[PDB]
């Protein structure tokens, strides 16, 4: 009889699991509803192409990420740990198909307890792009406190009134219909661990959304390379001030603007700025060195 | 004809109906000193009282469900349901062990009971919804003797700390127990105030009067330890991995966790050993009733029972015939 009412209670596990499958239902109903500081360091550090499997990764998987690791991908995490600890921002250009969110995922869980290093990380994503990356997020840590910014107005309000809050949760997500929504909501914190991609491909990246893009506060940054940065000046001199932040000169004063034949030959400067800051950067290689 | 489900504690009585979550009676319960109806009438009278008083209600009508202690002697439980039947004519009957209650309170058939009383701390392996009668370990370093520790060290501060003020004398030392007493080695502590607004800087006795079911007899981890060598060799490890504390008299600060300490370190390492953290008041004081709450509602409950019908046909052979 004892088993009897284990067995209804077990019935009370299957109208849990129908709980569960109405939450998802759900879902989709709302759903329906809804100068060379960093440059040098970087280039001392980022280990590349022969150096991308075979190198000293002196912070392997950490002790919050419950997920293996490829042994660039695990490079790809030594590489951030550095960053971090030179107070860098840094591209992770880990060609798709290898797994960059690997290396992030991995990052996020190791740029933890030691320091406690706790803001509410970040990473710039599309509407779209963010559902499989924050899966992959809670696959490999499904310990890192995350929080999700995609819904209706009154629930993006509540997630941006609680990113302010320092060590509130390991890593923070940010859509581009939101940015419209949240142009300015987002340059908030100082976040230990910033992540940009598809940056590239925003709409309406007026002034107001190229700023807001531009100086996320922040106390490191990230950029995933599924191409190289791109020959646009406000784009890439930003990804560039981005990895390289309290310079002499702040982002808004930015030293001449359009690309005028003066600005030209001022952008040629600021153009062996913008390799030099760029190039250490890029860990992108094809999969036959790393498939 | 809700089921009623009452609890007859050695320090409290616990009562109410089979469907509720809560027994809505928790008064002080005497005529179970050692553990057992030492009284009958005064138990007749207190039954009396709860069936009138406490819950408003006749005997006559509803089924009731009676718990009794796992160590108790059979003649009390013929004796029982010969005064059950005869005096009150319940429809329905039936008698089960505290600790069998508190397993089936927790949801975990098999498994190791703790709880303490009036007078008496004992350890219980339940396997299969079965009492070890071999197993049980009953020690007498229970609530009582810790409070009775509290007593003393209030009586040597020379506080004034007619059955009433008894009540009140005892009830206080509880009381305290429940602020202060947790398990110079302690720093500052407390400012407890008394009714009246007496009180003192209660220090290293809140750390040492505990210390005394530990160390004042077989300490309460001396009490299990031993009782699981008792029982089967191989169900052991199954015992470990599921052991309950339940009982108000076990409620005390960090009393759980240094229960997992000392066991933690006299079991094998290598064994699963795991404590179910009901250590709410709430759910200690609850957990017997809630045991038998549950069991009288089910609907197998529905041939469980000692009916009327029963009783006619046979006298108080009945009980250890229904009754495992």
């Amino acid at each position: 009889e004892i088993e009897c009412f284990w067995s209804n209670i077990e019935q009370v596990v299957e109208i849990k699991l129908r709980v569960e499958l109405e939450e998802k239902r759900k879902k989709a109903l709302n759903l329906q509803k809804v100068i060379a500081d960093v440059t040098a360091v970087a280039e001392a550090i980022l280990p590349k192409g022969s150096a991308r499997v075979t190198t000293s990764v002196k912070f392997n998987a950490p002790s919050l990420l419950y997920g293996a690791l490829r042994d660039y991908q695990k490079i790809g995490l030594d590489w951030l740990a550095k960053l971090y600890r030179k107070n860098l921002n840094g591209i992770l250009a880990d060609e798709a198909g290898l797994g960059k969110t690997v290396q992030i995922i991995a990052f996020f869980a190791h740029l933890a307890c030691n320091e406690g290093n706790w803001g509410p990380h970040l990473v710039v994503v599309r509407s779209c792009n963010i559902l499989k990356w924050e899966l992959e997020l809670k696959r490999w840590c499904p310990g890192l406190k995350i929080l999700s910014y995609i819904g209706s107005h009154r629930e993006l309000k509540a997630k941006r009134q609680e990113w302010a809050e320092p060590n509130s949760f390991h890593v923070c997500i940010t859509s581009y219909t939101q940015f419209f929504r949240g142009l300015t909501a987002f340059t908030r914190v100082r976040w230990k661990c910033l992540v940009i991609d598809e940056m590239q491909r925003v709409k309406g990246m007026t002034e107001r959304h190229w700023e807001a893009v531009f100086t996320l506060q922040s106390q490191q940054r990230l950029l995933l390379i599924d191409s190289p940065l791109h020959n646009t000046f406000l784009e890439l001199w930003t990804m560039v001030h981005f990895l390289v932040p309290g310079i002499s000169r702040p982002y808004l004063s930015s030293p001449l603007r359009a690309p005028s034949e003066e600005s030209q030959d001022y952008y040629h400067k600021v153009v062996i700025r913008l390799h030099r800051v760029t190039q250490p950067f890029i860990l992108r290689r094809t999969k036959r060195d790393v498939e | 004809v809700g089921a009623l489900v009452f609890d007859i504690g050695s320090y409290t009585v616990r009562a109410g109906y089979a469907g509720e979550d809560c027994p809505k009676v928790d008064f002080p319960t005497s005529p179970l000193k050692n553990g057992m109806v030492e009284d009958w009438d005064s138990f007749q009278a207190i039954l009396d009282h709860t069936y009138k008083m406490h819950v408003k209600s006749e005997a006559s009508l509803h089924p009731v469900l009676m718990s009794e202690a796992p160590w108790n002697t059979r003649a009390k439980r013929e004796k029982l349901t010969e005064l059950m039947f005869e005096h009150y004519n319940i429809p329905a009957f039936f008698l089960c062990k505290t600790a069998v209650l508190t397993a089936f309170a927790n949801g975990r058939s098999t498994g190791l009971i703790l709880d303490s009383g009036a007078t008496h701390t004992t350890a219980i392996p339940v396997h299969d919804g079965y009492v070890l009668q071999q197993g049980i370990v009953k020690s007498p370093l229970a609530g009582d003797f810790i409070t009775m520790q509290c007593r003393e060290l209030f009586q040597e501060m020379n506080i004034e700390l007619r059955s009433w003020h008894n009540y009140m004398c005892n009830c206080v030392i509880q009381d305290f127990q429940a602020s202060v007493l947790q398990v110079a080695a302690q720093m500052p502590t407390v400012h407890y105030e008394f009714p009246n607004g007496y009180n003192c800087d209660f220090g290293a006795e809140r750390l040492k009067i505990p210390e005394g079911l530990f160390d004042p007899m077989l300490g309460v981890s001396h009490v299990v330890t031993t009782s699981v060598g008792m029982c089967d060799i191989d169900i052991r490890p199954g015992l470990y991995g599921s052991v309950i504390v339940a009982g108000g008299n076990t409620l005390i600060q960090s009393f759980t966790d240094r229960l997992n300490r000392e066991l933690s370190q006299k079991t094998p390492p290598s064994m699963r050993l795991k404590l179910i953290a009901n250590n709410t008041t709430v759910e200690r004081r609850f957990s017997s009733w809630i045991g038998g709450s549950i069991l009288a509602s089910l609907g197998t409950f529905q041939q469980m029972w000692i009916s009327k019908q029963e009783y006619e046909e046979g006298g108080k052979q009945c009980v250890e015939r229904k009754c495992p």
